[PDB]
DNA sequence: AAAAAAAAAAAAAAAAAAAAAAAAAA
DNA sequence: TTTTTTTTTTTTTTTTTTTTTTTTTT
């Protein structure tokens, strides 16, 4: 932006030199931090997620990944997200019910309680969708 | 707590504090603890002595409050752990404040 | 716990977490008898499992 | 059926930050 | 006796290089 307003000034020949040497820079090396900052428009944003209580609207913990936790608490966290997620790249994401309704779990409960579980399958039965389920005989 | 001498066990529901007490343990002995260490398989450490003595229990939110810190101000910590061989009894421990 | 052939070893516990959690009975049978075998004491830990 | 361009994943390395222990001074 | 200063070692992050495979054209 700052080259910009100087080019403005000068209405003489270097402002735009540094102008189209500055763009041609950015074209190049796509894999640094600069490039992604400045053209792909994804990389403007910063995501968090948030517990919400049920009756009125409270924020009781504000969290920017999964670090710090138990064993149980990795398992519960990244499943849900990562089955919301999936429910919603299906066609949903245009409305409309999904066409390809299946998700496959390895291991499953390889940490958890039966609480847990529980919690588990009841998420992924309101969701929507058929499981398939792969344990050994604990 | 205590222990047989013939081995034994420990159970809970989850979310209970059993690594807690093994990590506590653990701290006594090696020269640079990783805590957390089979939460993640093996890869990665997580938690710092600061955070265990002033008993942080989640990351909380925002505010300024920080409700999300059991104790704050003056504090005092003691950790031990006793061994027997035969009639000899060694203690180990470790004061911080 | 025993550098040279003396043996006689003075620390003798050892501690598991989140023992078994990706075997079968056969396996965990085996990881016991193995442990017991050398002739020392043991802490288990376990998800009410 | 053979030769050339393109893309995604693995690996080594350089830069930066932080915490504990010994030496020195009021 | 108490305090400050300095050094040393360990960890994390970002950059660049390298390799293999796939698809296309002759
Ligand atoms: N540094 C910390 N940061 C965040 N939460 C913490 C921290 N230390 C303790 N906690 C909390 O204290 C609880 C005690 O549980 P933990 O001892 O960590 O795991 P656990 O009780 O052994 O359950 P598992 O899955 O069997 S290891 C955790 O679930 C956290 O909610
Ligand atoms: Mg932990």
């Amino acid at each position: 932006q700052h080259a910009q307003r100087q080019l403005n000034s000068a209405r003489h020949y270097k402002a735009l030199q540094a102008l189209v040497g500055l763009l041609k820079d950015a074209c190049e090396h796509s894999r640094n931090q600069g490039a992604k900052a400045l053209l792909d428009p994804r990389f403007r944003l910063e995501f968090a997620v948030s517990v919400i209580d049920r009756e009125g609207n409270n924020l009781i913990e504000t969290r920017t990944g999964s670090q710090g936790g138990s064993g149980g608490e990795k398992e519960i966290i990244a499943s849900y997200v990562l089955t919301a997620s999936l429910s919603y790249a299906l066609c949903p994401d245009g409305s409309s019910r999904p066409l390809f309704g299946t998700i496959v779990l390895d291991q499953a409960f390889s940490r958890s309680s039966h609480a847990v579980a529980g919690r588990i399958i009841a998420a992924l039965r309101e969701f929507g969708l058929h499981a398939v389920f792969i344990t050994p005989n604990k | 707590a205590e222990i047989d001498p013939s081995g034994t066990a420990v159970i809970g529901p989850t979310g209970s504090g059993k690594t807690t007490l093994v990590d506590a343990l653990m701290t006594l002995l090696c020269a640079n603890p990783r805590y957390n260490l089979a939460s993640t398989g093996g890869h990665e450490s997580d938690r710092d002595l600061v955070s265990y003595v002033r008993g942080v229990t989640g990351p909380g939110d925002g505010g300024v409050e920080q409700s999300h810190i059991a104790r704050q101000g003056k504090t005092v910590t003691a950790i031990a752990a006793t061994l027997e061989r035969d009639g000899a009894q060694v203690r180990l421990g470790a004061v911080l404040w």
